[PDB]
């Protein structure tokens, strides 16, 4: 099955009818402000009134401000996209952190375009050349019509074909048997390979041999594609066709990521408002979501200004777990949170705080229940008491040793002394920071 | 126009095995799917 | 419920500088209010650039933040005009791994100077009657119908090449060049296309051309120095456009381009237009893109810039000592300095007035007081976003006008900085870094 | 007296983990001695690596330098089994001029990953006896032999046109694959081979095969997630797969590589093994990576993190800052901290009797007590290097067994790092750059 | 027309014919002892007998500095080159920083070069490949047909593969020349034309002359132009010299044995007389922005015997070394390049000579403007600065547009200074509102 992640626990946001938001809902306790701000900001990415919006998340580590950002787009669904990247991507030996946050905005918007297709597709029965009687003193010989003919599981049908075509069925190489792929709007003959029945009359043969297609003759249907406008940016950027002596040798040459100028980026805002204007794409806004922004590079932080002031930029969220200091780029500048004021400005700032040992031991349960694992009474009372002195997450790390210990002893449900146990052999961040310090002469 | 196919399939030699034939044999001049079916073949021939 | 790709943004509502014929400054037009100072010397800059007799100029910008820097630049590039080019680029973007930060500012300077050609074509569009090709060199002709008239014609080879390639087939309406030899297929008919082959094929249908089969037409066009220069230098570098590999061109290819250009000016064929170079917070750009640029400027070719700058007596990026405005005084004594007056009370409360025409936001009279006064004490920006999110929690409980107890909802659920660190200071030992 | 490419090393004299039903440390199992809540913790989260039922988990270990961090480590790995991904790089390795720190921790987060498949295949692998074809569609037949039996296969026109194009002759061992039509030449026979006078540039002899000629097998296929992103990312995988070129993967691949990975773990057809991932030294280390480690841990699939730090408290490189285990507060608690202890003089003594018989030389009873001594006074591994040394010595003085004697030589021959600063001291001024 | 550019109206030092300089002359005031001293300078480009010489302008920034290297440069004429480099310039991430310096004085240098060449065009009737056995084509037999005559020519494999490179069909005109071996094909004949009413190809008239014609080309080229085609084989017949013209050209270091070996070919040029040599003019401006290892190579680059003349300019005082981090030197530069190189002094303008640059100016702008604005603005030029009074000449010119004035008038000025901030101004308001910045 699917192996259990930290976050996987978090289903959404779980808001009530009225935007009030639920105690316990979708795994999530406290944080009412949060998670009714969060609300809000659903109800923007829905709406898609607004752009370039910079939402901000500020709190101690461990309150959850990933667990919402994640349940943003858990509660909003699979139709909009979701771009999570760390601060830590933005900086690249190839490519110049600029290019990197502009095609993350690309990442983040994507579009669908509906399309129908029409396939012939079977086992050629026959191929005749049509003969129509008019004889000419100019040209002796006339030919209307090539006939093919095609046999599926479901029925078999025939065809007639201008006679242009037979120059590319005599072009390549054709058999009797062959399953060959023609599509009526492109016109264009493609040889699939030889069919499975003929495989049996020969012990060795160079030909593979490809099953006959199930189905109708004729195959009509339509899908809907879903390309993002960075998969137009990149294949926009470099052709895919390999025709050409210089794309074949690219193609041969490492792929590296090139910036991209802006040119192209109107380009494609073009034809996106033309095919939005015929109403045959549609266009949906993406999620920007952005941890540890207090690594950002100075550069990047007032690079933000004029990427965020643009109509195009996709709304961008924002996680800091850090207070104030220092602005990486600058040794002696300071400012709160870790991002500059000007950006700071911009963003709109939410606050989170750390949970009471009550939640805490209620986060405690929701993981146990998560993770399938029991815990007596007493036991979670002791451990709340650990995870009140140390840390909540702490006291979630300290589940799965008491389970699997439990399961070698025997015992189906965890006790005091399997915590207790698990408790003196591992140490807590904050007891191991204090013993180096007897022994910091020695280190 | 594609022929009519053969009905039949070729099958083994020793006739308990009888599968589509893997190689034919020119000591034995008969077709056979595995060595152990070879060796009946071998010591029949 | 269409949605383009452009939306609401805090700059986007502006149409204009908002300016009469005699330049004077109004105090409420084109999306813009306030400011006569700035919006004068806005109008001075853009009644310069439309004269365009004069070259290398640069115009800087100075204030508080939240005083409209940007909101200007935006106003006279939308009431530049279409036809003008404008290129707006910020201080990190010239900074790239690839290319040196000089030659990405000369392709700045190139890249903002436009260029206007236009192009006579003499061709040919009508729907197809027959096609024939003979193959032994192949000839053949191609039968065209038009209401107005029905022509026949002769293919040669490097035709026949064309629409062979083209797969262009007899009932198809073309386009096709004499003097280029282009080919491209509009459509087909609907009656000469109503019967055929078994195959059926669905893709397009055009109605049947009218008048006369060969036409004039003039197509313009207007391209780039720093394109035509990537094109030349690259040698068939069409693509290296798109995809921005190309870097450090050589000097004097960019100055044959210089010389050619030229010439083409004095022929008349091709026209010279001026540019706009915008650039937001250039205090941060280093000191050798400065001296570097106060000597580029001096060319003919170097188009009038506009430099904006946030804040004031800070020291240079890689210097130790301080300058004002973070630029050195050969640059700053070498442009203009335009400041721009901090907004007042009177002026916030039509700021807030025009969300409500630009936003179709119902406000209620008693909103703009509280409202008003949250923009005195904190940010108008952070009151604009009150407004969004006022209206959608307003929308949330599906009333017309605005109350004041949604303001309060938003202004409960959000913070402002200052708040932020205020609680940032109590929690701050427990914050990473502190 | 031949000698492999694996010779004998400082981790290299412990096999394997020893371990009971109740997970109780032994005194000595398998060369290690001592750490009982260290191996016992060790045992906890190694079946918690064979278990696998969760992802994103990080072990950092703590204890003062020499109590064996990479001793418990690497018993820890050879306890878990072979055909289990395990991946151990260094702080350093990870730094790249053509690959970027996030491409390098991600490619070691994806290549510990593995996938196992099962896929079954027919091949015919054999010596040609003979060759023979016929054109009038040609036919020809080709004789096999294998030391169970020989036998004939007839083949078809195209079948003939590859081995033609291929210049195939008879007396070659090749391998033939039925389903996929490809032919693979292993090489020639020796006695077919012998008649040539001279051999080819390219040629190798191999002998004739043994078993079934064509064979129809179920075979299962471990592969690893790294291989993949190549493939996918160029035509040619395996040749920026030895080679190490690629760089600057993109992300969208990986998603999509993720999303197919997880649509066969629905389908069933492979199970995903997990892995285990080592940093050793992680004390001095990039911010950047520290910061990427939350979403390394925060993803949906990792495998499981075992990290050493060997200094208690450290400043990280590119800030000023005093952190325990030079590692940031914020990842401080996602780590699963395991303390270890100093050794006793008691297990000195036995923890050399089995470095004894790693070398195989036999030491008296009164050679422990001064080796002990030396091991104790200072580092361990300057006495593990004082028995092998003396040794030679040993066997310089033709003696069948070592002598007090010996340690006290080759202790006169070696001196300790604090002797040599001693030393230094009196030569400092001497010495360049004192 | 052609657009207004700052030194535009710079003619040149404006120097007589004893040397002196005059009060005005070719749009420039004062400095008579820069000018003067200049004049030396000119006599030195001019006369070429001295290499390795580096003069460096010393004066405050706005003085002129900049519009005495143009000046300069407009004085030694069109023929002598003169190259124009920045300090920012001369970082790349292409090429080490020495080698940007290295490739300037190449650039610098200048070479006129007499080529005399054999030119075979015409229509092509007739194109056949021999057949000679190894299927290889030995020869190629094709014929020329023109107005003045018909002559059969033979062409080798090479060529043929240029031809069918360029698509060459029978009934074409072509260009061939010889000793470069390139093949070019000028179109089709227009007396083809008729016979198709539609086609893609253009028609070109069919030439006039003799088939072959030997003509002399006198072309200028620079001995790193020269260097780039020695450097990287971007032209020439070969089918590798196709893949690299398709290949991105990136700059690339070239080696001391190259140089040498076109030292060696230019210098048997010379001693055949074909080719004629001048010398370049290379200007360095922002010098202190240079590296104190530029400058290091700079120590062996001006001891060069054929290294052209450069001209430094420096704007600043007493500065820190770059890259040094710890010893300041005079004018950026090191006492090691800056005892080498030869000072000129520059001063300031005078309050007299500042409104003469500001009616030239105003002048060269096409703007009237009255002599009490013309004194207003000399006024307040000499309280601020020369080159806001410059700056401040347009703007009201606009407004005099506006209000249909047919000059500027002191409400002009006026406006125009009261919406525009001097920097002296700004930065003292900055020093109020600085609490909020
Ligand atoms: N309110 C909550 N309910 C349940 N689990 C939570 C809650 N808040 C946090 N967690 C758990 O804590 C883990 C770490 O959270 P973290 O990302 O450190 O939060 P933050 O980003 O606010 O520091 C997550 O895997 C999540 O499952
Ligand atoms: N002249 C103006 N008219 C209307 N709105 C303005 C004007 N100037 C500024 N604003 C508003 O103030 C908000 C913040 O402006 P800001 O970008 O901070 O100015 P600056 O760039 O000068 O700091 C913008 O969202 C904009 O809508
Ligand atoms: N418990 C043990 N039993 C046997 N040998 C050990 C033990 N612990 C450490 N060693 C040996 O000590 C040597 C040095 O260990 P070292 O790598 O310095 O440990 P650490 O990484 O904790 O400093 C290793 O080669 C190992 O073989
Ligand atoms: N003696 C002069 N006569 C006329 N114009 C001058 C004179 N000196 C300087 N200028 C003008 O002043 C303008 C600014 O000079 P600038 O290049 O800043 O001097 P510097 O290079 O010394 O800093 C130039 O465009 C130049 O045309
Ligand atoms: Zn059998």
């Amino acid at each position: 099955t699917q192996r259990i992640a930290s976050h996987s626990h978090v289903k959404g946001l779980g808001l009530d009818e009225s935007g009030l938001a639920k105690q316990a809902a979708s795994g999530l306790v406290g944080q009412e402000n949060a998670r009714e701000a969060c609300g809000v900001i659903v109800e923007l990415i829905k709406s898609k009134k607004m752009a370039g919006r910079a939402v901000l998340l500020a709190g101690p580590p461990g309150t959850g401000k990933t667990a919402l950002a994640l349940a943003i787009a858990q509660e909003l669904g699979s139709k909009v996209p979701f771009c999570p990247m760390v601060g830590s991507e933005v900086y690249s030996t190839e490519i110049k952190k600029t290019e990197v946050l502009m095609e993350n905005f690309r990442r983040a918007i994507g579009l669908r375009i509906k399309e129908t297709k029409e396939v012939y597709e079977g086992e050629v029965t026959e191929l005749t050349p049509c003969e129509t009687e008019n004889p000419m003193g100019g040209y002796g010989k006339t030919i209307s019509h090539v006939i093919i003919g095609l046999k599926t599981a479901k029925g078999t049908k025939q065809l007639k074909l201008d006679p242009s075509i037979f120059e590319s069925l005599q072009k390549e190489r054709v058999e009797a048997g062959d399953v060959i792929y023609i599509e009526a709007n492109s016109g264009a003959v493609k040889r699939q390979g030889r069919c499975d029945t003929y495989a049996t009359e020969f012990d060795l043969e160079a030909e593979e041999y490809v099953p006959l297609p199930k189905g109708d003759v004729h195959k009509k249907k339509e899908i809907i594609q879903d390309v993002t406008l960075h998969d137009l940016d990149v294949a926009n950027a470099r052709p895919q066709g390999g025709q050409d002596i210089l794309s074949m040798m690219g193609q041969l040459m490492k792929p590296k990521k090139t910036e991209i100028t802006d040119k192209l980026r109107g380009e494609i805002n073009k034809v996106v408002n033309k095919y939005i204007d015929q109403g045959i794409a549609e266009l949906v806004p993406g999620v920007l979501f952005v941890d540890e922004v207090h690594m950002l590079d100075i550069e990047c932080f007032t690079y933000l200004h004029r990427a965020l002031e643009s109509s195009i930029a996709p709304i961008v969220i924002f996680a800091s777990n850090r207070g104030n200091c220092v602005i990486r780029g600058t040794e002696d500048i300071t400012s709160p949170h870790g991002i500059p004021l000007d950006l700071l400005d911009r963003v709109m700032i939410i606050r989170t705080m750390l949970y009471t040992p009550q939640e805490m031991k209620q986060i405690i349960k929701i993981r146990a229940q998560t993770e399938g694992i029991n815990i007596s009474e007493e036991a979670l009372n002791h451990l709340g008491e650990i995870g009140t002195k140390t840390t909540l997450r702490y006291s979630v790390q300290l589940l799965t040793p008491a389970n699997l210990l439990a399961k070698i002893n025997g015992k189906d449900s965890i006790e005091k002394e399997h915590v207790e146990e698990i408790s003196e052999l591992f140490y807590d961040a904050k007891s191991s920071a204090k013993i180096l310090a007897d022994q910091q002469d020695k280190y | 126009q594609r022929p009519s196919p053969s009905g039949p399939p070729p099958r083994c030699s020793v006739p308990g095995c009888p599968h589509p034939r893997r190689y034919a044999c020119s000591r034995t001049g008969q077709a056979l799917c595995s060595l152990q079916c070879y060796r009946i073949n071998l010591q029949m021939r | 419920d269409v949605t383009r790709i452009e939306r609401i943004g805090a700059h986007s509502h502006i149409r204009g500088l908002g300016l009469d014929d005699a330049l004077e400054p109004r105090q409420a037009s084109q999306g813009m209010v306030g400011q006569l100072a700035a919006r004068r010397a806005a109008g001075v800059v853009l009644e310069m650039i439309r004269e365009g007799k004069i070259a290398g100029r640069a115009v800087l910008i100075a204030g508080q933040p939240g005083t409209g820097k940007t909101a200007i630049a935006m106003g006279m590039a939308q009431a530049l005009g279409p036809d003008t080019p404008f290129t707006a680029i910020a201080g990190s973007e010239i900074f790239s791994l690839e290319m040196s930060k000089t030659e990405a500012l000369t392709q700045a300077f190139r890249r903002s100077i436009g260029v206007r050609i236009k192009e006579e074509t003499e061709i040919i569009e009508g729907e197809v009657v027959e096609i024939q090709i003979d193959r032994p060199s192949k000839v053949g002709k191609l039968t065209l119908k038009t209401t107005e008239m029905e022509t026949i014609y002769d293919l040669g080879t490097k035709m026949i090449e064309s629409l062979t390639k083209d797969k262009v087939q007899a009932g198809d309406v073309i386009t096709i060049d004499k003097a280029t030899g282009k080919i491209s297929k509009l459509g087909r008919s609907f009656t000469r296309a109503r019967d055929y082959d078994a195959m059926g094929s669905q893709t397009k249908f055009v109605q049947c051309p009218d008048g006369e089969l060969q036409k004039r037409k003039e197509v313009v066009h207007t391209v780039s120095l720093h394109e035509i220069d990537v094109i030349n230098s690259r040698t068939q570098g069409f693509l290296a456009l798109f995809s921005g590999d190309t870097g450090e061109i050589k000097s004097e290819v960019r100055e044959q381009i210089n010389a050619k250009v030229a010439e083409w000016r004095e022929e008349g064929k091709a026209e010279i237009i001026p540019g706009v170079l915008f650039i937001d917070e250039v205090h941060m750009l280093d000191i050798e893109s400065f001296s570097f640029l106060n000597r580029a400027l001096e060319s003919d070719m170097a188009p009038v810039l506009i430099m904006a700058t946030n804040r004031g007596i800070t020291r240079i990026r890689g210097t130790s000592y301080q300058s004002p405005h973070g630029i050195p005084i050969d640059l700053l004594d070498r442009l203009l300095i335009v400041s721009t007056t901090p907004y007042s009370e009177k002026d916030t409360k039509q700021i807030l007035r025009i969300r409500c025409e630009e936003e179709d936001v119902e406000m209620s009279e008693d909103a703009y007081t509280v409202l008003t006064r949250i923009g005195l004490e904190t940010s108008l920006r952070y009151a604009i976003q009150l407004i969004t999110a006022a209206s959608l929690v307003c929308r949330k409980r599906k009333g017309t006008e605005v109350q004041v107890d949604d303001i309060k909802r938003v202004y409960s659920l959000f913070l402002d900085e200052s708040r932020s660190t205020q609680y940032m200071k109590e929690y701050q030992d427990a914050f990473l870094f502190n």
